[PDB]
This record gives structure tokens, C-alpha cells and sequence, in this order.
């Protein structure tokens, strides 16, 4: 995740009513009783009556286009080869074919059928969890569901979808002492664990 | 070609947000450091500062050095900066709010320059860390080896990966202003700015105006000292007071994406190969905790994978059509045990 | 009110001692460090030079810095102390021989200034370590979580709970003095002071003089360069030579008492509470090392006690009347399980 | 005497290579590290940058500074050197190529002056650490304990007890040499120096000369920018291109020779002797991890080893004729255990 928290209201004689944004875990808690030192000490004037607002949602990191993780349902497909003969006195073929019995490829000048082979041993699982090279036939949990420190606490379905899962356990709580902040408590992604509290 | 990202320094200033153990302790550093990312593999950090590094005020030279001093910016040179962390850094590149700087491990982020009256610091907690990428648990990226893809951030500008939202700024305090009328309270305005004012008992009751005194209170501490100054817009800090009126414009992008590119990287050194009768002793002695591990190529897999940092003598049980084996992230090996006992 | 400890400024001088690995090896420097007591919680350790920085020699300004240069004092400006540690430390306030300053842990205590034309240090071993209240085993304060009751040094001068004996110096050596009368050795004085002398050879005995010449030895190295120069007190250092005569007054306080402060303190992330039959399975995930513990609320306790820094699904058979948890700082729990079998 | 050894000084240059994590990444330092010997125990390292500090390039005075910028020394003031590591270091000395300086343990070692316009460091990877001499397994030298032979590396120079070869310098490159003569690329000469000269072309072959053009190239990056100035030999570094010509002299000394100083060094406190039949036990009570162990003077020898740092109440079946106990590198005590029984 990236807590991108959006900046929190400061309401300075009264109550701010927050509502729930539909941004993803749009985590946002209304919080009194503040007098939030800002460069001049505080600045609002009133003691319990100043109110503070704080929102948090999460969002892709930047590092969720380029290292992700990236979970599949995986079936059996068709598998393939680029069988070199050096045929006879042809000498020559390195051709790409297929497994399944009843494909030719007349790439020199033999027509050549394969399989289909009887080892059907995908040693990919159903469920796999792929990152960057590292393929990890792992039991992801689900999109939509993933236990927030667990992996899958952010669920995208790709890059680009603006929507996603995030159960963080987000839970923002309120800034000490009368100061400009945001305490936002959270569990560090099961992105981060599953670099190293993984599986080989 | 520093001229091509005037979205951010135009039109974003150098915000000024809380510090948390600001050397003593929470004051109001120009250079409050949020959104530490020690997420990256090459020894690097990219960091925001609430201030806005750069250029100037105005066009020119990205190594001088704007930050907050007052209501007002300081836009100068970058003399003596210091990133660092369990120990000193080193910068990398700076561009708008953020900052690159190779650190090493940390459990906490120190950050700050020298004015030159002042140190002038800001401090946070992160925990950091850098795996290189590979099979070696480094602590620190070598001057050889082999590169592979790590994950990393670049030294440039010229940058649109990602953008992340800046609108205004709220107000702020600046009690600089509210002087005395000689029996009132004196309110005054920066430059014709917007100076939102009122004060416990009744008088003017919004404040947009310039400069102002106040007929009914007389104590400077129970007045609004307000700087609705929305000629710049901002970074979105948690530590920013909303500007409550609308969400202004103010798109801008980030520098420094994360990369794929081919760190220099790690290497450990070569295993002792020592034969026996389908087994591979192996006398081994690396240079940092080395993740091996091995795949027993029968439909029984039968994989091992143990951190070896201690020089460790090891066994592997090879069978008959072979097994391989991967010395750190130095590449694969394979072997053929068939017989050896005649 | 900085003119109301004139029982340390006026009548306390700032002492010179031996440190121990002084930049080199054992120099004599004036900030030569004793009592170090990293025996609170909030990141402070209360440290003593022999330095007595504060005021001037006269009146003015505790922010001034008086160390002892020569036999003589140097009353001037405090420009770039530095306390440290395994990391730079940061100052919190001096008053008299002594400085509170908030320190990480570290295995020593390094502590020194600049004149201005030298470094000129002070290192020392102590042991360091700062737990905060609470049964999170943080390495660093937060800027959030509960407040409870820390214990921590003020501030503050104003300071009477504990007085420590500061009675006079013992004599010190200053070869300055013993020049050479062009063939014997000659002792000079300050400014009157009382010096204390006689050679190897026979000649004057005691030495209580103004500057008196040496009618037998004539080699600097086999006299008695002494300053009793008891117009000030000093600290009762371990590294003072006894003044001789007697226990002089000069009871004086101590600034940095430590005093029963609420930190701001820890806090660990809330559990997940997860139900099954009397059992409260509980994955768990902290920030730091967290003392958890519970109490089963028969007659039979049968409690628990274990730090956790790793994440981890735990379990607690609960009784019928009930149990209660505990974690960290955070406030105790307690829950009802009755059935669930049906 | 700091004129005994223009061996090195009149004959010997500032060497640059290639530093490997120079600030950025690789750099061409001339302060590039090699041969980091944390191999003492009196918290010092010897080391070589390929800077050859020292007198001037002429005559005077040790604590001056010349490295290389260009192909030219500038042999200036060592204002602020810093070697450092997880913590900053301290410089001990300097001479020639090389530098003692008393740090504490670190994965790296990190050095680097300040030229005063550029920080301008080099950094490295070693493994250093610090064990003292002693059945005590410090972190730090303490001030005070008991003296014994330690390793350790002197202050001073007048020193010969080794030499390293230190023949020629290869040539460089210089491609500031290769300008342009308004259409053809055109050479230069330092001082009439050797510049050894072709370009992928076919124009002059070997380069012994002044400044010459070249008739057949013309790009800048096809041509040989060398400099064969070998009038000052140099540290004969990996990270240097050989001299092809021959192995030229130049045995040069080394000033830091590891000597058999007695450090400073351990102690640990005395243990609780507590009697009973036979039997020692002993509550005890360390400051750092102490290895202890005994000797049961029968026959039988039966010793024990255990590093404690834990404090823990141990025990030992002493026997009749006697045994022996060595709290740390205090002295070995001995014991009689005859009956108690009665």
C-alpha cells in the first residue's frame, strides 16, 4: 500500500462531519479536543471545540506498477518446443511446435506430430502468486478478501484499476497534544512480508 | 533541460509541516520528513520533504535550496545538506519536495542542511533495510558481481509515471501579525494576502481585508492569525490543515519512480565441489548469508533451502538422473551422480 | 529567572579532570565526564562535565559557556556543543557542571564542544539503554500512544530535591609557573594565589607566597608547581585531588531531578480478536517487542507471559468466568466465554 | 624529524582509482580506499588511500594535504578529513598513502575530506570489528583495567620494519588533452610529458611528444588520451593500470607497522565467592561477555568454557587437590577444597 493520506480539516469551533468517501479503505474518523501547535503555536482559538478531521485511504504505491506480486488461476494449456533436428542429410530444422496430436510444422521440409505427452504434471499449481521472476505456487487467498498484514492486503486487479481490495486495518487515531498530524496505524503490507517471511 | 516541470515549481511551494523530535522535539520544520520508502533494493531512499528544493522562487538552477522561513520562502544555495540515518548517507538527486539519497540500513530516517545561523534539522522513525536482490543477504551493495533485476529509483526529473495530488494549502498561523493598536489588537496582511480574523469576543467575523485592528478584543491570544496565501499550492501532507473550501487544482507528477533497473549486484563466492558416491559434499564458505537451495529433479522434488552465513561443510543426496544447485544468485548449477560404486 | 542558583554560579568554578579516551587517550579536559545516568526512560540522560557552562564567570546568560582554559576560566558563548552517542545526541538544557541532553541508547557516552581553533572532546563508557514505560520494549519514543507515568529529568533550574556536596578544590600542578631566575628555578602566583612549594633539594618548605625564586634545585622537574586557589568550590569529582585541609561548605543542588513525567509513550497495534469455542485464537502483529500477558480469572490464574516482536497467531484457553488481556501499554482486556458447542 | 622519509614523499604521488561506492556509485576518488586492515584490537584501523597526504608536494609540514585533482596534485590543508564507519572515526595519523585512525566496529568503512567547495568522499565495504585482548569480549577499549599484550598499530613514522613495492604508475587517461584544431582532434602535453597517441584511424602510432594534431581522425572518442608520466612512482593498487614498461623501483616503507603495544584493556568485575561442600558456587555478574573457565588440577583435567554475559549464579565441583577459576583476563585464582562435610 501507500497511506497517500489526504490532508486532515481542522474545523476551530465545532464539529466537522466526516462522510465516507469511496475511495479504497477510505479510513476517516472525526476527532476533537486539539489545539494544533502550526507555526505560530496553535491557531485555533476556541480549546474543545477545535476539531480536527483525518482521512486516510490507500493506494497503489508507484512500486505496485513495476515490483507486484501477481496472483493467477492457472489451468493446464498446451505445451510447446523448439525441436531442432538435423535431419538425415537435411542436416537442418530448429522449429517451434506444439504437444497436442494432431499439429504438424512445416518449418524445413519434415511434417512432424507430437504428443499429446502423458505426464500431465502442470508443475505449476491451480492457485500462483508470480513476482518478477520468483513464481510461487501459492493458495492466494482471493481478490477481495486478503486478511489485512496477510498476503493480498491490497487487492488490484491489474495496474490501472483505479478500484481495489484493501483491507489494512487501517485505523487512523487522533494527533497528541494539540498538534498537526496524522497517526494512521496500520500493518505494513503483506507485500512486504512475502519478501521476507515468504516461500522459496 | 531542468525547465520542463514548472507544474511543480511554479506553482508548488516549499510547505512547512511538524517535525517529530525536530532535534529537541516536535517543532515546525520547513523539511518535515513524511512518506519515507526504504522499499527499494540499491541502497536508496526517496523522501519527501515538505520543502520544495529545487530551482528558486522564480527560474533557475535546481541545486539551490527554497524552504519556509516565516510565511515567506528562503530561495538559496543547498550548501550543507545532510540525509542520513545509523549512518550519514549520500544524496542522490533532488527534485521539487523529494529527495534521493543512497542510505544505508536504519531504523530511523535524520534528515537536515545548514541555513548557516542554524542546524535546522528533522528526524522521523522509519525502519529501513536493503536486501540486494539475489540469494545473498548483503548489507551493502558490492563493486562486482553479477546485475539482475532489482528494483530501484532514478536520478532524473524528466519524470510522469506517477503524479500525485497537490492542491492548496489551508491556512496557517502566523501571530507575527496580530500587534497592537496601542489598546487593540493589531491585525496586518503579507502582501494584500487573505487574512481570515475574529477573535473571542465579537468584532469582524471573517477577514478578507487588508490590514485590520480589532474594536472589541485587546489580548493578542484569543484571535484568528490566519493565512489564506492560495497563490501556491501544496504537497497533501498528513500534517497539512485542509483548505476548506474546495480541492483546488494542482496535479503534479513524482520524479523519482521506482525502476527497474540492473543493480550492481551481489556474488558469493564459489562452492568447493568435493565428490562422493551420489552425494555432493560440499566445503562452502560464503561472504554474507547465502540462500541456497536445490530441486531433486525426480517428480519427487525433495528441495532443501537453508541461509548459510557460517562456512558449513553440506550434503546432498544426489540422485540418479540429477540434481541441481544454486549458490546464491551465481547461476545454477547441475550434476550428473550416477554410479560411483563399481 | 535564570539569578536564582548563584549558590552553584557565583561560588563554583568550572573543574578540569582526566578523560578517559579524550579524542587520543587520556587528556585532562575540562568536560571531563562523570556520572552518566541513562536511568530514565524518555530518550534523556542527565550527564556532569567538570565544565561548569551556564553564566558567565559574573552574571549573565546560562546559553554562555565557561570551561576552564589554563588555571583560567573561559566564559564565552556555547556555539557548537555536542553531546553523542552511537548517534548525535540532542541537548535539552545545562545548568551548572551540568547538562540534560536526549540520547539513543548507546554502549558509551561521547560528549564535547568547539572553542572555535579545536575539537576538544570528552568520551566515556556507559552502559545506555532507553525502555519506555509500557510493555512495548520500543528502541525510540513515538509521536503518538497513551501517556503513563515515565520517569524522566526536568527542564528546569529551579531546583532544590537533592543537593550534593560541592566543597573545594585540592591544589592542581601548573609548571607554567616554575620558570627558570637564568640558573635556578623560579615559582611565580595568579593573582596572589596560595602556592604550595619546596624541591627535591632543601629550600622553602611550604610555599604560601607571591612569586619567590629557589635558592637550591634548579630543575623544573623536581619542584612543587601547586594553585591552592580555593576562591571557588568545585564538584567533588573522583578525578579532584582532596583539598587537604578541610570539608569546606558549598552544598549545592542538583537541576536535572527526576521527576515523575507522564511520557509521551507507546502504543502497540490492536489485536485481532478472533472467536472459537472457550478459545481466543489471536493472530497477532506488532510494532516492536511487546510484553503480552493475561490473567485466568479462576482461583486457578494460570497466566502467561512472552514478548513479541514477530507476528503471531496465538491462543488462550478461556475459562468460563472469564479471562482478560493485555496487549502492551494498551489498556487490559477482558472477555466473556461461556459456551459455544451448543 | 618529519624529513626521514622522502622515500615516499619526493618519489611517490596521490594515486586515483576507482572508488566503488563514491557518494553516488563508482567514482574515480583519489582518496579510493584499499588494504582495510581491521585486523588490531586497540579500535584502530590502518588504511590506504591511493592520496598520498603528508608533507606538500615539496617539503613541509605532515598535516597538509595533497590528493589529485586533474592530472595535478593540490597539495593543501587536511582542514576536514573524515574517515568514519557506522560511527565517525578517529584520525590517529597520517603518512604517505596512509592513515591510522582509531574507529569503532562497522560493516563498511567510509572516509572522505572536504576539499571545501565538494564533499568529495570514498567509501568501502569491510568487515571490521574490535575485540580487545582478553577473556572479556568488549565492544570499546574502557579507561581504566589491567594492561596486556594487545596488537596495535604505532603513532609515528620513523618506521621500516616492512616495505611494499611501489614501482611506476601506468599511463591515464586525459581527454581534456583532446581538443580540437578547428577541424582535426589535437592533442596536448601536461609539461611535456609522455602522451602515448593514436586513433582508430591511421594517423601517429606510438605518441612521444608535444602537442601534436591529428591529420586522419577528427572525433574526440577514437583517439588515445594517454599520459605516460611516470616522474613520481606510485602505490602499486589493483585498481591501478600497470606500467608496461618495466618493473621500475620505488621499494617503498610502510610507517604503520602492527606492534606489540600493551593496550589500555579489560576487566571484568570481581565474581561473589560463595562456599559450600566442595562445590563453588559463584553468583556472577559481568559487564560484557566474559569467557570464563577452569582447569580441575587432577589427572583429570575436566575444564569448562562459557562465554557470560548473562548474569548467572554457576557452579563447580572443585575436588580435593584443587581448581582454578579466571574471571576474564583477570588474574587466575586458585582454590583449596579439601572436606566440609565434617
Amino acid at each position: 500500500y501507500k497511506t497517500k493520506v489526504p490532508s486532515p480539516v481542522v474545523k476551530c469551533c465545532g464539529a466537522t462531519q466526516c462522510t465516507s468517501k469511496p475511495h479504497p479503505d477510505y479510513q476517516c474518523q472525526v476527532f476533537t479536543g486539539v489545539y494544533p501547535f502550526m507555526w505560530g503555536g496553535a491557531y485555533c482559538f476556541c480549546d474543545t471545540e477545535n476539531t480536527q478531521m483525518s482521512e486516510a485511504y490507500v493506494e497503489r504505491s508507484e512500486e505496485c506498477s513495476i515490483d507486484h506480486a501477481k496472483a493467477y488461476k492457472v489451468h493446464t494449456g498446451t505445451v510447446q518446443a523448439m525441436v531442432n533436428i538435423t535431419y538425415g542429410s537435411v542436416s537442418w530444422r530448429s522449429a517451434d511446435v506444439y504437444v497436442n496430436g494432431e499439429t504438424p510444422a512445416k518449418i524445413g521440409d519434415a511434417k512432424l506430430i507430437i504428443g499429446p505427452l502423458s505426464s500431465a504434471w502442470s508443475p505449476f499449481d491451480n492457485k500462483v502468486v508470480v513476482y518478477g521472476h520468483e513464481v510461487y505456487n501459492y493458495d492466494f487467498p482471493e481478490y477481495g478478501t486478503g486478511k489485512a498484514g496477510s498476503f493480498g492486503d491490497l487487492q488490484s486487479r491489474t495496474s490501472t484499476s483505479n478500484d481495489l481490495y484493501a483491507n489494512t486495518n487501517l485505523k487512523l487515531q487522533r494527533p497528541q497534544a494539540g498538534i498537526v498530524h496524522t497517526p494512521f496505524t496500520q500493518a505494513p503490507s503483506g507485500f512486504e512480508r512475502w519478501k521476507r517471511d515468504k516461500g522459496a | 533541460d531542468l525547465d520542463t516541470h514548472f507544474t511543480q515549481y511554479k506553482l508548488a511551494r516549499p510547505y512547512i509541516a511538524d517535525c517529530p523530535n525536530c532535534g529537541h522535539s516536535r517543532c515546525d520544520s520547513p523539511i518535515a520528513i513524511e512518506e519515507v520508502r526504504g522499499d527499494a533494493h540499491a541502497g536508496v531512499i526517496r523522501i519527501q520533504t515538505s520543502a520544495m528544493f529545487g530551482l528558486k522562487t522564480d527560474g533557475v538552477d535546481l541545486a539551490y535550496m527554497s524552504f519556509m522561513n516565516g510565511k515567506t520562502q528562503k530561495s538559496i544555495k543547498i550548501d550543507n545538506l545532510h540525509v542520513r540515518t545509523s549512518a550519514p548517507c549520500s544524496l542522490v538527486s533532488h527534485h521539487g519536495y523529494y529527495i534521493l539519497a543512497q542510505c544505508p540500513p536504519g531504523d530511523t530516517v535524520t534528515v537536515g542542511f545548514h541555513d548557516g545561523p542554524n542546524r535546522h534539522t528533522c528526524t522521523v522513525a522509519h525502519k529501513v533495510e536493503f536486501r540486494p536482490v539475489g540469494r545473498e543477504k548483503y548489507r551493502h551493495p558490492p563493486e562486482h558481481g553479477v546485475e539482475l533485476p532489482c528494483n530501484r529509483y532514478t536520478h532524473k526529473r524528466a519524470d510522469q509515471g506517477h503524479y500525485v495530488e497537490m492542491h492548496q494549502p489551508g491556512l496557517v498561523a502566523d501571530h507575527s501579525l496580530l500587534s497592537i493598536h496601542s489598546a487593540k489588537v493589531k491585525i496586518t496582511v503579507p502582501s494584500g494576502a487573505q487574512v481570515k480574523y475574529y477573535c473571542k469576543c465579537p468584532d469582524v467575523r471573517e477577514g478578507i481585508t487588508s490590514s485590520d485592528h480589532t474594536t472589541t478584543c485587546t489580548d493578542v491570544k484569543q484571535c484568528r492569525a490566519y493565512l489564506i496565501d492560495n497563490k501556491k499550492w501544496v504537497y497533501n501532507s498528513g500534517r497539512l490543515p485542509r483548505g476548506e473550501g474546495d480541492t483546488f487544482k494542482g496535479k503534479l507528477h513524482v520524479p523519482f519512480v521506482p525502476v527497474k533497473a540492473k543493480c550492481i549486484a551481489t556474488l558469493a563466492p564459489e562452492p568447493l565441489v568435493e565428490h562422493k558416491h551420489r552425494t555432493l559434499i560440499l566445503h562452502l564458505h560464503p561472504d554474507h548469508p547465502t540462500l541456497l537451495t536445490t530441486r531433486s529433479l525426480g517428480s519427487d522434488a525433495n528441495p532443501t533451502r537453508q541461509w548459510i552465513e557460517r562456512p558449513t561443510t553440506v550434503n546432498f543426496t544426489v540422485t540418479g538422473e540429477g540434481l541441481e544447485y544454486t549458490w546464491g544468485n551465481h547461476p545454477p548449477k547441475r550434476v550428473w551422480a550416477q554410479e560411483s560404486g563399481e
